[PDB]
RNA sequence: GGCUCUGUGGGUGCUUGGCCGCUGGCCAGACCUACUUCAAAGCCACCGGGGGUACCUACCGGUUGGGGAAGCCCUAGCGGC
RNA sequence: CACGCGGGUACGCUAGCCGC
């Protein structure tokens, strides 16, 4: 630390203490499988839609698979996952539609 | 005159004050003191009365030590809420809510009013956090403390559902349960806005038999209004 | 503009951001005012008419 | 109020040390913002119409602690070249400017003769307490504040002159007096353990004009007694102890305090042999002034304040503690 | 040429030091007597620098008695004692402004190293003291325990008591 | 040597506040005045010097955006990321006002960035408070309106309608109309003086003191209807662009245009110029844009292109610029930097407001934030960039934050220290200069084989006998 | 990374205060038009001045029968005046109540030519008839007065010692004689060996004591000491000269009022040339006084003018002039260095101020700071031509104005007259004599 | 159940797309700063009437000192008209 | 000429020796 705790404390007094404050504020597998996502290999350089995808300025030609995790990054920035992806008796009445019968 | 209503949004969504008198008067809004003092008032010596009050608030309850740390801060004596980001903001309306629904038990002692003071007079709770602040302040809506908030609270930062208040502040007298229980059986906005309240001052364990009380009143006089509303004799409209 | 002290009047003798030289002493506001003329385009094509008409009378 | 202008000259004056931190790598760049914020808004509230002692003295205190904070960081990064110059200056212009603006206000005084005290300026310390002097004459603390002082560096001549002219002024209640004669006597103690003063007439020729000053009293006279009886391991101190409790009795024949100093009289220089027998001769005193004609309430109550002291010193035997106690009990 | 003046007030009397002195001869000119007239262009020639209160009502009634039969009293002399600097005017005199004309012979009787100027006949110390007068109520108000209206109304009913000998015979009431 | 800052400083100091090389102590002859030029050096050393230390009490910072990734750039990023990441007191600044059924709207903000006016061109001018969103007026005004802008406050605007000029007050009532400004399609307010410079269509520009109220000099530009103007602040001189191909600086002192730039091979579109006088940008019919030193007065770089021709271009406080062109506009950040002597392209724009079918009458900088206003025909569309916007005012010149007592000082206080109009020239620090001429016939006063063949042809069509000529007759003669 | 820049109105106002904030850069780009503006500021502070230029303030009581024609203050005090008339009445005036007079009393019977204060508090007068010495600050007013002297031939001007109680007398026998005051009775004669005719007018030396300058009617002036009590040295000049003074900063310098229109300061250790040649008058002088700061010099003439001056300069920087005023005879300053003081010929004392653009009493901070900024402006910028016809043009009166267009068609004539005298004659082989060297005729010890 | 007010959508003219650096692309956008041989033809361009014109400005005619495009010539040139 | 941090001679203290 190299720093007294009274060094600290004339620290908080005299020069603020806006980081500590900032931090007081902020404080299934896969059951089935493919090949030809192994097989496949797809120019992400060549496409201009799949221009924007790619992670350096050397990714050019990829697999299926890592193709699919970089589609499926972008889906997730795109929209994110909602809430709700990841009993009661009147819960269940609630959610049974035979009950809202005319 | 469609620019001046467009205009008019922009004006009642703004929230930092840009020329003096309003900054001026934004910063006389007050509880405690009188605004003619309010004006003159600066932040040291508000912090230091409500810092007593809050000490005041600690030795009676024990929970009250993370906002010590968060809220009550040296720092927070100088931090500004409209120079941080949106997601500052947020985390910055996540402990005001958690604070206002911990200091809602005791709000009839005059150290519970400095620490909602202080709230007021540095992070403008009664222009950024309205809903849950007149939420909180709602079970006790016959006491003085009460009418000053109504006084206070400005007019186009009021929700929909507490939209009801507009003749209580135009003349500055509490509401009455009759009138808060007409509005319950009417909107149910207000009745949602209460129960969601309530329900989560009790998640936090934080509830009090005053509250529970008045929200158990409230909704039973307001089912009891919205059946003998729904009541309409056609079989197909009951149903 | 606030009511020029003596030392500032004095600098700013000529000084007037209502009535130039160029307005005339607003007579076109005076009469579009006084007879309710709705264009001041029409009010400078009256005029430009009377002054003719005033040369005319001239070079009679 | 050109308070922005003012403000732009004392912060235009701090800018340069400010530029000397910045190329050491001292504090960094959102410090030093930070610093001239919070030096703005200081100085913009001092010079405000509007002002007051605290809100000086708090600014004093972030100036004094920003020098303390800037000595740790120095101190721990290795640096011998900034000093603490600039520092004290603007802190002697804060003061000089806040006596100025309330010169009325002896808790800014005394801080600031406390920051003088405390960073070695002994001549300025005393032209500063001479100020104080002229503008508040009637504090004994600051009188006493200025004789204390002066007689701890030495000058005997000086810590006298300001004492003779406190008590010329201060003549209504009698502290200063009993200091005077505490800082007189203390003097003769120092001079003994150097070792006219063979005499010691000076604090007998205080208590002579006491005695016609307009504070003088029996109650006045007791604690120029207590004060006199404290320190007796002296050369004529028994002298002036006897010279108080003589003209006590010739003042005040039978007040309950000069029965009190009757009580206690021979027991100047006691703790050992010496202790006991003077304890058994002051108990006779004290049950003749009991059982005589005087105030016995006032006097007992005197005695057992008395002996509330006795009681407070211990390694005392079992037998006297009890008919102490018991004596203590039937008043 | 003044350096410090005297000034008599009901709670006690108090010296300032002058500093930037008022020009003499323009004297009867209207900038003069605005800057007289204001206080933010009279404090820059008036600085407070001593103050003595009286310690009691009875000694401002012998304050009173004494100064207005022109004798100064033994703590007015202590007092010019602590604050003027010790000198005789062999070499080098301090000119001290006082208002009533014996009191300025008795100061100059009493220390041979102060000359007075007295308010009656010297106008630039007539003209300071009215300033100072004044904005009284100003320039002691960071020392003034209370205010000055009451002690004048207690100090005026003491003086004028004490000349008539009233509540001998007064019991009509 | 721990004294190479000290030179550095001295030397930094010395090129920003130094306003001029320095005095040559060395060469003096006379004792005094030597004592007096070296104590006046001196002098001006200290002042530069303790000028540059004061430069740290400066409070705010200026605004900045840096990509992180090495593939992400900076011209990618999107107002919804902006307005997330960045303070919510400006993201209550990025605003768009919706205005379709009366024209293209051109903006103008007043040089305080506190009032803003925004006319749309069939009639309908506006008045607002844009930040506390109120409004101070607003009016439909019937005909066409070619060009409005605020005067010195924002109390008085000057609206271009279609034959004559007005100027109004604060709330909207018409103080008087100027009919010596016939047509007048072209508006620019120099603001230290208090002149009003109407470019017309006929190619006649007026310049009208606003303050005293006589039309100071009118000038004939004899070549083609303008088709660009704009001010040169530094100078206050007229940068206006003519129709075949050619940027002319013009001044209220002369009928002939002062220079003449010579630009792109169609008519000149828009032009700016830094508020330091620095540097000068112009975009053209032809598809490119190009910038030049002024005071140097050459080209800087080669010729950027814009894929349209740019319909108005404007740069901020700062070294940015953003030209708006066919239906979306850019902004550039490094065209010319101040330090170097040679200046670099840049290979990509700093970013981008994208096009969504919206025609850009007019790009404007609010003076003092880090926000940019496009006025297009659906209407006022305030957007935010955050490496904009000069970080420190003044508030002895321009109050962002002006109170009523302070905004009358301060309108007082520039009535006493207008600026007379002859005191315009390419170099406005020149009054002092020697009028050489002068001064060599003063001194006189107190003082006291091929070129005479022409001369004898030139005054042999006078023809007088002339003495002289006669010397010179007899000297051809011995020659 | 993106941050933009974040302006709240607390950098305006800190809440609850009442302070107006205004942050400032210095930066020539955000501050344009410097040259500009300040010649534009410096333009304003000219015609400022030259409409606040009001310099005449008053006039002492109602003034004399007859005319002024000395008058002297107390160098000791500050409010203590007195003018000695035509008729021979002399008053004292204390300058706080300029109503009615201290003191007054028919002194003469002939003018009262010379006059002064002692040191202690007395003061002397002299005309033909010879000197007094009276006391006017007594608890009785004294009207006779407390010495009297007539020998030693007729007395012309009177100059008192600093410190001790001697004073000296011009007399019109030539020669001065020198009192000591408490123990002497006639009086010690100094002269040149030689010499006849009148000494006008004398004045001790302030700052050395012992040093007289004295001026002689044969258009000489001739300085004396007093430790070895004789004459030192003579110089003869073109024209006669009607006042020496010296001056109260430099122990070396004299300025001579002479009858040639002019003003000359001479060094009194090198008399072979003249420092300095003030020439900006109509008529003669009769009077010039140096300031007690010993910078400028006011100068009253024979005809209707004060003129005030630089100690540098060589030229008016003021003129003063009045149709009530009749005449000039006597100007001096009083020792504040603001308010000058001017015995007319018309029986009038009169009061200016010097500076005659600069209020006197306390001036508030910002108030002082526009003063001192336009004048040291003005400073810069004196030379460019409207700042420079707006700070010269003066009104003058219409006799003034006609005879200094006549005496420059008569200077500029003799100018050509010599020039043409030159260019022709044989002394073309020659320097041209500078005019501080021109301006002493001949000196001798 | 009625009056009054307020808001949203459709209509009040005959139905061929949203955007762009549009013979192609994009709606997740992509690339971003290159390319260059020669400045330009002239005219016109609305201010209410009578009136003065010191100053400035416009136009015309000149004047000192430089300046030399272009035209003409040949003894050929650092030329000559 | 001296002015920051350590150990000594010495403290309800800091005057003095050498380092950091």
């Amino acid at each position: 630390a190299e720093k007294d705790a009274e060094e600290e404390e004339l620290e908080k007094f005299v020069l603020g203490a806006k980081e500590t404050f900032r931090e007081q504020l902020f404080r299934d597998a896969p059951a089935w499988e493919d090949s030809d996502d192994e097989r496949l290999t797809i120019s992400l350089a060549g496409a201009t839609r799949l221009r924007k995808l790619r992670i350096s300025e050397s990714e050019d030609l990829v697999s299926g698979i890592e193709y699919a995790r970089r589609l499926r990054q972008q889906y997730l920035r795109l929209y994110p996952q909602p809430d709700w992806a990841k009993p009661l008796p009147l819960d269940s009445f609630l959610r049974d539609a035979n009950s809202f019968k005319v | 005159s469609s620019l001046a209503q467009q205009l008019a949004q922009i004006a009642a969504n703004s929230r930092s004050s840009f020329n003096v008198k309003a900054l001026k008067a934004s910063h006389s809004k007050s509880l405690i003191w009188e605004p003619r003092v309010a004006v003159s008032q600066t932040f040291a010596e508000i912090y230091s009365q409500c810092y007593e009050g809050f000490k005041e608030l600690c030795h009676l309850d024990s929970r009250f030590v993370p906002f010590d740390a968060t809220l009550f801060s040296a720092q927070s004596q100088e931090v500004d809420r409209t120079q941080m980001t949106a997601e500052e903001n947020a985390a910055l309306d996540k402990r005001v809510d958690s604070f206002l629904h911990l200091v809602g038990s005791r709000l009839r002692l005059m150290p519970a009013i400095k620490a909602v003071e202080w709230l007021i007079r540095r992070f403008r709770i009664h222009e950024f956090n309205t809903g849950t602040l007149l939420a909180t302040f709602l079970p006790y809506h016959t006491i003085p403390a009460f009418v000053t908030l109504l006084s206070i609270l400005p007019v186009q930062r009021i929700p929909i559902e507490y939209r009801f208040l507009d003749p209580y502040i135009k003349s500055l007298t509490p509401p009455p349960r009759a009138a808060i229980v007409q509005q319950a059986t009417n909107r149910p906005d207000l009745l949602s806005a209460i129960s969601r309240y309530t329900l989560d001052s009790c998640r936090a364990k934080q509830e009090y038999p005053g509250l529970i009380s008045f929200w158990g009143g409230i909704m039973a006089e307001a089912v009891n209004g919205m059946i003998d509303k729904m009541r309409s004799g056609r079989r197909a409209i009951q149903l | 503009v606030r009511k020029l002290k003596y030392h500032e009047q004095k600098l700013l003798k000529k000084h007037d951001f209502i009535n130039y030289k160029s307005d005339n002493n607003h007579r076109d506001h005076d009469v579009i005012r006084r007879y309710m003329i709705q264009k001041p385009e029409d009010y400078h094509k009256y005029n430009r008419l009377c002054g003719s008409l005033r040369q005319f009378a001239h070079r009679l | 109020a050109w308070v922005a202008d003012k403000a732009r000259f004392y912060l235009e004056r701090a800018a340069p040390e400010l530029r000397e931190w910045e190329e050491k790598e001292i504090f960094t760049k959102d410090e030093i913002r930070n610093l001239v914020a919070k030096r703005s808004d200081f100085e913009h509230l001092v010079l405000a119409p509007g002002t007051k002692p605290t809100d000086f003295l708090n600014y004093v205190n972030w100036e004094r602690s920003l020098d303390r904070l800037r000595a740790k960081r120095c101190a721990r990064l290795n640096i011998r070249s900034v000093t603490s110059h600039a520092s004290q200056a603007r802190t002697f212009g804060i003061f000089e400017r806040a006596v100025l603006k309330h010169p009325g206000s002896i808790e800014l005084w005394l801080a600031y003769l406390e920051f003088a005290a405390q960073v070695k300026a002994t001549k300025r310390w005393r032209r500063i307490m001479t100020r104080a002097l002229r503008l508040h004459p009637m504090n004994a603390s600051l009188w006493t504040l200025a004789g204390r002082r002066a007689a701890q560096n030495g000058d005997m001549q000086r810590a006298r002159a300001h004492f003779l002219r406190g008590c010329r002024f201060c003549t209504r209640e009698p502290t200063l007096w009993l200091e005077y004669a505490r800082c007189e006597m203390d003097w003769l103690a120092r001079m003994e353990a150097k070792k006219p003063a063979l005499s010691g007439a000076i604090p007998i020729a205080v208590f002579d004009v006491a005695r016609k000053q307009p504070f003088w009293g029996p109650a006045a006279a007791e604690k120029f007694f207590d004060v006199f009886a404290k320190f007796g391991h002296l050369s004529c101190h028994e002298r002036i102890i006897s010279h108080v409790v003589t003209t006590m009795q010739e003042l005040f024949p039978n007040h309950p305090c000069t029965w009190s100093v009757h009580i206690r009289q021979p027991l100047v220089g006691v703790d050992t042999p010496a202790f006991p027998k003077a304890l058994r001769e002051s108990l006779a005193r004290l049950k003749a002034a009991l059982q005589s004609t005087t105030d016995r309430k006032a006097l007992a109550t005197k005695m057992v304040a008395w002996m509330d002291g006795i009681l407070a010193i211990e390694k005392l035997d079992a037998a006297i503690r009890t008919v102490l106690e018991h004596t203590k009990r039937s008043l | 040429v003044v350096n410090f003046l005297l000034f008599e007030s009901a709670v006690g009397f108090s010296l300032f030091e002058v500093v930037h002195q008022a020009d003499t001869v323009g004297l009867e000119l209207p900038e003069v007597k605005d800057a007289m007239k204001t206080l933010d262009k009279f404090g820059k020639m008036v600085k407070l620098r001593s103050f003595n209160p009286w310690t009691s009502a009875a000694q401002g009634l012998e304050a009173i008695n004494l100064i207005s039969e022109g004798i100064m009293p033994e703590y007015l002399k202590s007092a010019l004692e602590m604050n003027l600097p010790q000198t005789s005017g062999k070499k080098s005199k301090v000119v001290l402004g006082v208002a009533d004309k014996k009191l300025a012979g008795e100061i100059t009787a009493a220390f041979p190293g102060v000359q007075c100027e007295a308010a009656d006949t010297s106008e630039v110390v007539a003209a300071l003291l009215r300033g100072i007068r004044t904005h009284a109520n100003k320039l002691h108000k960071s020392l003034q325990e209370g205010d000055i209206g009451r002690a004048q109304l207690g100090l005026g009913h003491a003086y004028s008591r004490a000349k008539v000998k009233f509540s001998v015979h007064k019991n009509d009431n | 040597k721990a004294e190479l800052d000290r030179i550095r400083r001295y030397k930094q100091a010395q090129k920003k506040y130094g306003r001029g090389p320095r005095v040559d102590i060395k060469s003096v002859r006379d004792k005094k005045l030597r004592r007096t030029l070296t104590n006046l050096e001196n002098k001006y050393k200290t002042a530069a010097l303790k000028a540059k230390e004061a430069e740290i009490l400066l409070e705010n910072q200026t605004g900045f955006l840096e990509p992180e990734g090495e593939l992400e750039r900076t011209y990618k990023v999107r107002q919804d990321e902006i307005v997330k990441e960045v303070a919510v007191e400006v993201a209550q600044k990025k605003f768009e006002l919706k205005l379709t059924e009366l024209g293209p709207y051109t903006c103008e903000y007043s040089r305080n960035g506190r009032d803003l006016i925004l006319a749309g061109r069939k009639g309908h001018v506006a008045t607002m408070d844009w930040r506390e969103g109120k409004l101070g007026c607003e009016l439909q005004l019937g005909e066409t309106v070619r060009d409005a802008r605020f005067l010195h406050n924002n109390q008085f605007f000057a609206v271009a309608q279609k034959k004559y000029v007005y100027i109004y007050d604060h709330n909207g009532v018409e103080i008087h109309c100027l009919r010596k400004h016939v047509e007048v399609s072209h508006m620019e307010f120099l603001p230290y003086h208090f002149l009003l410079a109407t470019l017309s269509i006929s190619g006649q520009l007026k310049y009208q003191d606003t303050s005293t109220g006589q039309i100071v000099a009118e000038i004939a530009t004899k070549h083609g209807t303008p088709v660009s103007l704009t001010q040169n602040p530094y100078n206050a001189i007229l940068h206006i662009g003519q129709q075949n191909g050619t940027v002319t600086l013009w001044s209220p002192n002369s009928t002939d245009p002062l220079v003449k730039l010579l630009a792109h091979r169609g008519p000149v579109r828009s032009l700016a110029v830094d508020r330091e006088g620095r540097y000068m940008v112009s975009t053209g019919q032809d598809n490119k844009m190009c910038i030049w030193d002024i005071r140097n007065f050459k080209e800087a770089v080669n010729s950027y292109f814009t894929r349209a021709p740019a319909t108005s271009v404007a740069i901020s406080d700062t070294g940015l610029t953003a030209v708006g062109w066919g239906t979306h506009t850019t902004i550039w950040k490094g065209l010319f930097n101040k330090e170097r002597p040679v200046q670099v392209k840049v290979d990509s724009p700093y970013m981008t407001w994208g096009g969504q079918g919206q025609v850009v009458e007019r790009v404007r900088w609010c003076p003092f934030e880090d926000i940019l206003g496009i006025g297009h025909n659906e209407g006022f569309s305030s957007i935010i960039v955050p490496g904009a916007g000069e970080a420190n005012y003044d508030a002895l010149e321009v109050n962002p934050f002006e109170t009523k007592k302070q905004r009358q000082e301060g309108e007082v206080k520039a009535l006493l220290n207008k600026l007379q109009p002859e005191m315009i020239a390419l170099d406005p620090n020149f009054i002092g200069n020697l009028d050489l001429r002068s001064e060599k016939q003063r001194q006189a006063e107190r003082d006291l084989n091929t070129a005479l063949k022409k001369y004898l042809r030139k005054q042999r069509k006078k023809n007088i006998i002339d003495e002289k000529r006669l010397k010179a007759e007899e000297l051809y003669r011995q020659m | 990374k993106i941050k933009a820049l974040t302006r709240s109105i607390t950098a305006q106002q800190a809440p609850g205060s009442d302070v107006q904030r205004a942050p400032r850069n210095l930066a020539p780009e955000l501050h344009p038009f410097e040259r500009a503006r300040e010649y534009q500021r410096a333009l304003n502070a000219v015609k400022l001045e030259r409409m606040f230029a009001k310099p005449f303030l008053g006039q002492l009581g109602n003034g004399h029968v007859q005319g002024v024609y000395s008058m002297c203050k107390d160098k000791n005090s500050l409010n203590c005046i007195a003018s000695g008339s035509g008729d021979g009445v002399v008053k004292v005036w204390d300058l706080t109540t300029r109503d009615e007079e201290t003191w007054r009393v028919a002194a003469h019977n002939n003018i009262v030519k010379g006059l002064t204060f002692t040191n202690d508090k007395k003061l002397l007068s002299c005309a033909t008839d010879g000197i007094k010495l009276w006391d006017p600050y007594a608890s009785p007013s004294n009207t006779t007065p407390i010495a009297t002297w007539q020998e030693g031939g007729p007395y012309t001007s009177l100059s008192f010692h600093r410190s001790a109680n001697t004073f000296a007398a011009s007399s019109g026998q030539g020669c001065i004689r020198i009192w000591d005051l408490e123990h002497s009775t006639a009086g010690q004669a100094i002269q040149w060996p030689s010499f006849v005719d009148t000494i006008t007018d004398v004045c001790f030396n302030q700052v050395e004591t012992s040093v007289i300058g004295s001026v002689a009617t044969d258009r000489s002036i001739i300085l004396f000491d007093l430790r070895t009590n004789m004459p030192v040295i003579k110089t003869v000049l073109h024209f006669a000269c009607n006042r020496i003074v010296f001056n109260p900063m430099e122990a070396m310098n004299l300025a001579v009022a002479s009858e040639d229109h002019n003003i000359y300061i001479f060094d009194a250790r090198n008399f072979d040339k003249a420092l300095n040649i003030q020439k900006g008058h109509v008529a003669a002088v009769m009077d010039v006084e140096f300031s007690p700061t010993g910078e400028e010099l006011v100068s009253g003439s024979y005809d209707r003018t004060i003129r005030l001056w630089r100690r540098d300069a060589g030229h008016s920087r003021d003129v003063y002039h009045t149709k009530r005023m009749q005449r000039v005879f006597r100007t001096m300053w009083t020792m504040d260095s603001k308010y000058i003081l001017t015995g007319s010929d018309d029986g009038n004392v009169r009061l200016w101020r010097a500076n005659a653009s600069e209020r006197s009493g306390v001036k508030a901070t910002r108030q002082r700071q526009a003063l001192e900024y336009n004048n040291a402006l003005l400073d810069r910028y004196g030379h460019l031509p409207e700042i420079r016809r707006i700070r010269r043009h003066r009104h003058l009166p219409k006799v003034v104005k006609k005879a200094t267009e006549i005496k420059r068609e008569e200077l500029a004539a003799i100018k050509r007259r010599e020039e043409n005298e030159r260019k022709h004659s044989n002394k073309k082989y020659e320097k041209r004599k500078s005019e501080r060297e021109k301006a002493v005729l001949v000196k001798q010890q």
